[PDB]
């Protein structure tokens, strides 16, 4: 019985970080949307040239 | 009285025979009471726990 209660715990605790897996990277991509300039993105192309 | 001696000794072997089987099929029950007894206390509690 208590393995089984272990087992649904691990299931609650996979789904709640799951969920906010999902938020976070949404929120991380909207951020990365707004909040960008032409001195980083030169720099990320510069960074990608390298190799 | 030999061979009467002789039926008395048979049929007293196999009286004490057929007296200790039921001995033992009284054992066997009782064991399949008990351990449904402790299968159903076990069930009950795992109800209790899990809904805890």
């Amino acid at each position: 019985a208590q393995a089984e209660i272990e087992a649904e715990r691990k299931r609650a605790r996979e789904e709640l970080r799951k969920q906010v897996a999902i938020l976070a990277v949404a929120g991380a991509e909207k951020i990365i949307e707004r909040s960008v300039d032409e001195a980083a993105n030169s720099d990320i192309v510069d960074k990608l040239v390298a190799e | 009285d030999l061979d009467l001696a002789k039926a008395s000794a048979t049929d007293q072997l196999k009286k004490a025979k057929a007296e200790a089987q039921v001995i033992i099929e009284q054992a066997n029950k009782r064991r399949s009471q008990i351990l449904d007894e402790a299968k159903a206390e076990a069930e009950q509690e795992r109800t209790k726990i899990v809904a805890q």
